[PDB]
């Protein structure tokens, strides 16, 4: 918490020229309402919970998809952007890049609320896909998002969209466990493992994910020793856990906490509180 | 390349 904390700033400050990655996960959106799915319950998740699947992980896999499309289309329809305000944490992505110490956000999330915190295009690795079109889970052909979206709004959800070459489901281009992530994740992940190998050292932030997700989880171990991590999760996961480095700092905090702690620590309060006021 | 999964190495 505290000293692992000031060592982040302590990095910073002392490095002031240098860029920071950010890795993340779902644990950074649930103080916004998006709890983590395999636990259902009260609020986003509730009518998924009703009719609900023979696996947790069902919802986003493309197996139980093909069996089934309505639990994810009902799903999908409270994660369309617009329902959420961007958390805290997100709003410090904004401000790492307006401070011009952002190198790269990669999210496992698909809310897309680093986007909508303000973050450029350029500098976000939607790493599981997003809303932005669709695509046909057979042929690969792409459809503009409009064809699924008008779907969501039909009460109730039936006759799901298919494929106009070869009939089979169509949907957003999230990347469902069983498929193949975008090309953009592995060539930036390349690029930016080259830039993390060329004295302002750089510094990388990995921020609520279980890191049990593959092949997003294999990017802690990629990040080379000297360069130094962190780790800002509820508990110590991943490479963090089965090959601990000296270097590595470990923050177990909540991501707004974090974000808090960080930005006045930091000096940043008063451009902070300006971004969180718009 | 790369498929998404809970399993790997
Ligand atoms: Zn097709």
């Amino acid at each position: 918490t505290e000293m692992s904390v000031r060592k982040i700033a302590a990095h910073m400050k002392s490095n002031p020229n240098a860029k920071v990655i950010f890795m993340v996960g779902a644990g950074i959106s649930t103080s916004c309402g998006i709890p983590d799915f395999r636990s259902p319950g009260t609020g986003l998740y509730h009518n998924l919970a009703r009719l609900k699947l023979p696996y947790p992980e069902a919802v986003f896999d493309v197996d139980f998809f093909q069996s089934d499309p309505l639990p994810f289309y009902t799903l999908a329809k409270e994660l369309y952007p617009g329902n959420f305000r961007p958390s805290k944490f997100h709003y410090l992505l904004k401000l790492f890049q307006d401070k011009d110490v952002l190198k790269r956000v990669y999210t496992q999330n698909i809310d897309t609320l680093e986007r909508q915190a303000g973050v450029k295009d350029d500098l976000i690795i939607e790493a599981h896909g997003s809303f932005a079109h669709c695509h046909c889970i057979g042929c690969g052909k792409v459809y503009p998002p409009q064809v699924f979206k008008s779907k969501l709004a039909e009460h109730p959800i039936k006759d799901f969209v298919k494929c106009d070459v070869c009939g089979e489901l169509v949907k957003p281009a999230i990347v469902f466990f069983g498929e193949d992530l975008p090309d953009s994740f592995s060539e930036t992940w390349l690029n930016d493992s080259e830039w993390l190998r060329e004295p302002q050292q750089p510094l990388v932030i990995v921020v609520g994910t279980s890191l049990a997700v593959y092949p997003f989880a294999s990017l802690p171990e990629e990040i080379p020793r000297k360069v130094k991590r962190v780790l800002c999760n509820l508990e110590t996961v991943g490479d963090f856990k089965a090959n601990k480095r000296p270097t590595d700092l470990i923050v177990h905090q909540y991501s707004d906490e974090f974000a808090e702690q960080l930005v006045e620590e930091l000096g940043w309060q008063e451009d902070f509180e300006k971004i969180l006021t718009a | 390349t790369a498929r998404k999964s809970t399993g790997g190495k």
